[PDB]
């Protein structure tokens, strides 16, 4: 399991004087993610002779 | 509608003998009630609206209206350093806020 940062998002921005819109603006996400693994399992067979 | 000609006449004791004509006494009336107006501070003229740009005086801001809203009227502020205007409801008979 690791971790990825979707986006970081805005923060309320440059008001000369007080309009109070943008107080916590919106940020990002950090999305959790996993993962698995997988497997070959082959065989193969001879005799004694043949071999031999 | 405030005072009728007839009572003027009646009080002043010239409804007999007239002692002045009548627009003579339209212009009085008009002069005795343009100085009661301004002697005693109490708008007049059905209501009216001020804008009036207010200064600073004090270090908390004293701030002194210079018409005397009516008695309850939020009296909103803008400009000057302040960002976002506000309302504020005044004193009643006086103008110190």
């Amino acid at each position: 399991t690791y971790m990825k940062i979707a986006d970081y998002g805005q923060l309320g921005e440059y008001t000369c004087d007080a309009k109070c819109d943008a107080e916590f603006g919106e940020p990002g996400n950090i999305r959790h993610l996993e993962g698995k693994t997988y497997d070959y399992r082959g065989v193969f067979c001879f005799n004694r002779k043949n071999l031999q | 509608t405030l005072l009728p000609l007839q009572t003027i006449r009646e009080h002043a004791k010239c409804d007999d003998n007239p002692r002045v004509t009548d627009d003579l006494l339209k212009l009085y009336r008009e002069a005795a009630f343009e100085a009661a107006e301004l002697y005693t501070g109490l708008s007049f003229t059905p209501e009216k609206t001020i804008v009036e740009p207010i200064r600073l005086k004090g270090r908390r801001g004293k701030i002194i209206l210079s018409a005397t809203p009516i008695a309850g009227r939020p009296v909103v502020f803008y400009g000057g350093g302040l960002g976002s205007p506000l309302e504020l409801i005044p004193r009643p008979g006086s103008n110190v806020l």
